[PDB]
DNA sequence: TGCCTGGAGACTAGGGAGTAATCCCCTTGGCGGTTAAAACGCGGGGGACAGCGCGTAGCTGCGTTTAAGCGGTGCTAGAGCTGTCTACGACCAATTGAGCGGCCTGCGCACCGGGATTCTC
DNA sequence: GAGAATCCCGGTGCGCAGGCCGCTCAATTGGTCGTAGACAGCTCTAGCACCGCTTAAACGCAGCTACGCGCTGTCCCCCGCGTTTTAACCGCCAAGGGGATTACTCCCTAGTCTCCAGGCA
């Protein structure tokens, strides 16, 4: 069994471009990209937690890592999306 | 005239510019020194070729910038040397 | 001597992809040396990764990790 | 009291 | 009820949580950290996929190929900065 | 610095015998006027400003001054100031502070001047503050009999 | 003066309030002169 | 503001505000001591030496 | 007496390469740092060590950039450094 | 606080160039260097302020600047960590 | 008044081993401490990544040896590996 | 009671390195020889850089190593220069290097 | 489609707020000097930049020559997976000494001052 | 041969680095005990080594002319140095406020374990 983000990437693509497909090589590129940004954000969250002598990675750590890593407009939009997701999650 | 047409032709394309078999031989020759009787996956050699061609294209672009800065159209080895020296790979 | 396998027209193709109009005759040896250095570094790291895994076959993941640690990530082979 | 073979 | 559906996302909040736990990022992972990370990953994927689909439409195609992803990344300045040191297989380079 | 020329004028008016050296000018001029001043009987009295002594304290501190005279000593009244610390340890056989108002704000200024003069009589400022400054300030403010 | 003494209780410290009160006691024109009025 | 008030009331004045050049200070002193018309001489306490 | 052009420049090159002292006045740099920071967040206090670290990093960056600029100027057969030299150095470095 | 970029002085830029080995400097180099330093400081200070804001602090410590520089790829020694 | 762990005493011991007469200043000692911490972080992170790639849950001498080979340049890496293997052999012999 | 550094023959602390490895969240488990190997490598690198720094200091007729000496040591040695390529040393200065074309 | 794996459902111990206290330390307007880095002329040298003329080296076009590429085939080294069982590392109490500040004081290094040597014109 | 800039040797003063002293807390030692993975053993995949055609690319020559480079000739603009500005920077004079650190308490909130069904490869 091999795990990949191909299914979720396909779902997102269908949400954004319902009539547009994706080739296998492009899907591999997308999986690699998702893994790369995941590892980068998690590594920055880990460094932030270790610097502040905190044993837990919380939403604040991920938000700060996103602000540090992503450029301006992407960073602010991602922060808004994450805050919205967390707010919806806590209220359900 | 032909140079600009060739630039556009290779610029629009995506295929690998280096021939596959000579590059595979070069990769195996380089790897021979580090370890004996090394086997390579085909995907590994394809990845090496992709990285090498991207590296060379980016370097050539920086060397073209260096040549233009010298009021020259031809690229000379000193341009490659300066590109690598400024980039820091020296 | 397989470094001569990188033919002069191939170097011309790479330069043209980079937007070079004219190429001097001594560029070919220089670019062969540069490519040899780059390949030596990447392949050395990949062979180190392969040896650490007790494997005798250099997989694509080894090359991907070597490139990533060299500072130039490569997409499309890691997944 | 300590010498490195890298320089020598 | 799925945690991803509870958070209103499409990416696997559960899988992201398991990856954060198994990975050695920290000895404790909060409840909202996987949700936030999944949301960020989903937004970035949606952005790059929208740009790639627009590039594919501009080329009169129906499938996103690596060339379309390369064009989408290099045309958008912020995504070009994010993926500056990244090489896309079979993607080529921008016209000039 | 403003009074420097007036002091040179007074020295020349009263005691023309003294070889007066004045230490004004830019760094090059000061270095030139220094050259050969360690020679015996090369200059008798030197006049210099607080800013110049603070800047050129390496040259002046080393030398064995006989008298160290500070005109307008209220410039030293703050012992936390860089001036008091820089001028405290000068090599002087004798010291003389000239002022018109030894006390301006608090007895701590008087202690600063006295410590500058006789360190072995006014070693501690905490003890001085406990003995005199706090009770006398209380008397002035009416907090003490 | 009353406005500044009200600003005492809330970023301005007692020293800044002290200086502002000294300026007020000196002259209010140290803050803003009476305007020269002209048509729009 | 004192300049404005004094000029409004008609009192001739001289000024030494601590920013005047040193060579001008002696001239102002001599003028004030010599001229009997100058009613006031506004000064800054911290200046003048 | 008057030194011919270039001699005093080389003399001060040797002088400033012998030393390790900071070459920018500390107060102007502190004001510049505070001016840049007030845009991101108001009411921010800088420790003296933080400002010194920023100054050291900036001076090292500028020295290395000037080395690259001088190499650019020697290329194209020149001695004077011009803005095009800085631009080429920055572009080859991967900035902008 | 405004127009503080002029605090980077022409003799200061000349001294930095002399440390870098520059013999002759054009008149337009000063504005370019001021802009480059402005950009570099903006990036580093933004990262440092993010690190300080994460710790719920109001004082930017040297450790925060060191972490920001390390993130930028310019690790600095001698200031802790 | 709190403990602040540092490599000052160990760096001083190594300096005395190499140069019995020379000394070190506070700024230089801080730089050396930062250098040791940075190299430690590099090697530890590379070892952790190596362990993660091979699906291993432990950091052993093999992981750190491979990390040193990956990080350090040629002669430095060779001598460092020699020193590390000597240290581990002596440690195992001493039990 | 004998320390692990004493058993391994090193000067750097094996126990401290082991604690840092355990608390640094690098893996679930940390091997017994990993701190010994890491301490040995750190001691070797410190010895190399300090030997070069002391050699630089003697050339300047100075007994104590200042940061300028460390910068000279790192930049003059090619391997250490590559190791610390992206590292700035505070109060380190730069190597004296004037290009040939600029000389009279 | 048949799983593994993520998701309820109960305990549970500890990480991370609150809350003092507590210690360290300037903090900021308007003033007044006062030097030493800046800033401002400005004369002149020399470097930048624009021609101009060669002449040789890249570019294009063509006819061989070559080997990359593609399709079968075929054989095995070796990558990947599984079952055992040990050796090894995680916890856990007691010791205990090595490593922290606190405090001090030689001594190295910064600096100054003449005289001498070296560098530029 | 003049001048100007370093350089080089004594002296000297200061502040900090290297050392000694309590004290504690975190390495160390001696145990138990799960379990990670080292080691057989198997399987079957793909990596490599051979062909034999197709033909597109590489190569060697010829002819050509485009541009790189050396050589002159302005001329402008930046450097070296003198004179003037000014802005770092210290001092002041005021009344108390921050604002990061270390100890207590204490309570949500993660982790761990059990069972189950459904998401996904």
């Amino acid at each position: 069994r091999k795990e990949s983000y191909a299914i979720y990437v396909y779902k997102v693509l269908k949400q954004v471009h319902p009539d547009t497909g994706i080739s296998s090589k492009a899907m591999s590129i997308m999986n690699s990209f998702v893994n790369d940004v995941f590892e980068r954000i998690a590594g920055e969250a880990s460094r932030l937690a270790h610097y502040n002598k905190r044993s837990t990675i919380t939403s604040r750590e991920i938000q700060t890592a996103v602000r540090l890593l992503l450029p301006g407009e992407l960073a602010k939009h991602a922060v808004s999306e994450g805050t919205k997701a967390v707010t919806k999650y806590t209220s359900a | 005239t032909v140079a600009l047409r060739e630039i556009r032709r290779y610029q629009k394309s995506t295929e690998l510019l280096i021939r596959k078999l000579p590059f595979q031989r070069l990769v195996r020759e380089i790897a021979q020194d580090f370890k004996t009787d090394l086997r390579f996956q085909s995907s590994a050699v394809m990845a090496l070729q992709e990285a090498s061609e991207a590296y060379l294209v980016a370097l050539f672009e920086d060397t073209n910038l260096c040549a233009i800065h010298a009021k020259r159209v031809t690229i000379m080895p000193k341009d490659i040397q300066l590109a690598r020296r400024i980039r820091g790979e020296r | 001597d397989n470094i001569q396998g990188i033919t002069k027209p191939a170097i011309r193709r790479l330069a043209r992809r980079g937007g070079v109009k004219r190429i001097s005759g001594l560029i070919y040896e220089e670019t062969r040396g540069v490519l040899k250095v780059f390949l030596e570094n990447v392949i050395r790291d990949a062979v180190t990764y392969t040896e650490h895994a007790k494997r005798k076959t250099v997989t694509a993941m080894d090359v991907v990790y070597a490139l990533k640690r060299q500072g130039r990530t490569l997409y499309g082979f890691g997944g | 009291s300590r010498k490195s073979m890298r320089q020598s | 009820k799925t945690r991803s559906s509870r958070a209103g996302l499409q990416f696997p909040v559960g899988r992201v949580h398991r990856l954060l736990r198994k990975g050695n990022y920290a000895e404790r992972v909060g409840a909202g950290a996987p949700v936030y990370l999944a949301a960020v990953l989903e937004y970035l994927t949606a952005e790059i996929l929208e740009l790639a689909g627009n590039a594919a439409r501009d080329n009169k195609k129906t499938r996103i190929i690596p060339r379309h992803l390369q064009l989408a990344v290099r045309n958008d300045e912020e995504l070009n900065k994010l993926l500056g040191r990244v090489t896309i297989a079979q993607g080529g380079v921008l016209p000039n | 610095t403003s009074v420097m020329l007036n002091w040179e004028m007074e020295l020349k008016r009263w005691c023309p015998s003294f070889k007066i050296l004045t230490y004004y000018g830019a760094q090059k001029e000061r270095k030139l006027k220094r050259q050969g001043w360690t020679k015996p009987n090369a200059f008798h009295v030197c006049i210099t400003s607080y800013k110049l002594v603070l800047q050129d304290h390496q040259a002046f501190r080393r030398k064995n001054w006989r008298y160290l005279i500070l005109d307008e000593a209220q410039n030293i009244k703050n012992f936390k100031s860089q001036r008091w610390q820089s001028l405290l340890n000068f090599n002087s056989q004798r010291r003389l502070l000239l002022t018109g108002t030894p006390l301006q704000n608090s007895l701590m200024e008087l202690w600063s001047l006295m410590h500058f003069l006789m360190p072995h009589v006014f070693q501690s400022h905490r003890e001085f503050k406990e003995w005199f400054s706090n009770p006398l300030t209380g008397m002035i403010e009416g907090s003490q009999e | 003066y009353d406005d500044f003494m009200a600003q005492t209780t809330t970023f301005m410290s007692v020293i800044n309030i002290l200086m502002q009160l000294r300026k007020v006691c000196n002259h209010p024109n140290l803050f803003d002169p009476r305007p020269v009025t002209s048509p729009f | 503001v004192l300049e404005q008030f004094l000029t409004y009331h008609g009192h001739l004045y001289l000024r030494l505000d601590g920013s005047t050049r040193v060579e001008q200070r002696q001239a102002l002193m001599e003028r004030f001591n010599a001229d009997k018309r100058i009613f006031c001489f506004i000064l800054s306490t911290r200046s003048g030496g």
